[PDB]
């Protein structure tokens, strides 16, 4: 049972690319850009 | 924490300008229509029923009692 080896290395690639993904989905300090204008 | 994500999601930009749009239109002529209809029933309106004067034949829009009506 268990992994077979091609298994195994397209699972720690497709892993790695996955945290690659989620890692950039983070907002860096300034990302939402807001542009101000106004009018008991 | 600094642990802000982001949110996928469609465009609302489309949708919003659409409803605001309308909301323009809408309220560009119905704001006069509510202050003239205002002023109206302030200031005009309201006829009070009467008998007709003997040997006077009124107007068909006499025979109406809202100003906007008549
Ligand atoms: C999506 C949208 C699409 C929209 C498409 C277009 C809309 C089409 C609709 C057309 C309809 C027009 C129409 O026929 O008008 C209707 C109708 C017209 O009446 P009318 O037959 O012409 O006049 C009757 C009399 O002949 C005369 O009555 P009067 O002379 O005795 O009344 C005086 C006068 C004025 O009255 C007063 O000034 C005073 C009376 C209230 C004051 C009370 C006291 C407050 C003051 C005290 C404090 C200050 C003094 C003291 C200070 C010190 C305090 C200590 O009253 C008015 O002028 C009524 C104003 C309403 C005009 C609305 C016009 C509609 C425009 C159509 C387009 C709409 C576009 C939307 C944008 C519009 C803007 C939002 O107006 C209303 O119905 C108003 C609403 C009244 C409802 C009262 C509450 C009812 C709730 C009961 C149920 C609750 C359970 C739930």
């Amino acid at each position: 049972s268990g992994y077979t080896p091609d298994e195994k290395l397209r699972l720690q690639q497709l892993r790695e690319l996955r945290r690659r993904w989620l890692k950039d989905q983070e907002l860096s300090p300034r990302e939402p850009v807001l542009p101000p204008r106004r009018v008991t | 924490h600094g642990k802000r994500l982001f949110i996928i999601k469609p465009s609302g930009f489309y949708d919003r300008r659409f409803l605001k749009l309308m909301r323009f239109y809408i309220l560009l002529t119905g704001i006069p229509v509510a202050i003239g209809i205002t002023l109206v029933n302030v200031f005009i309106g309201e006829a009070e029923l009467a008998d007709i004067p003997e040997g006077y034949v009124p107007e068909h829009w006499e025979y109406f009692k809202h100003p906007i009506s008549r």
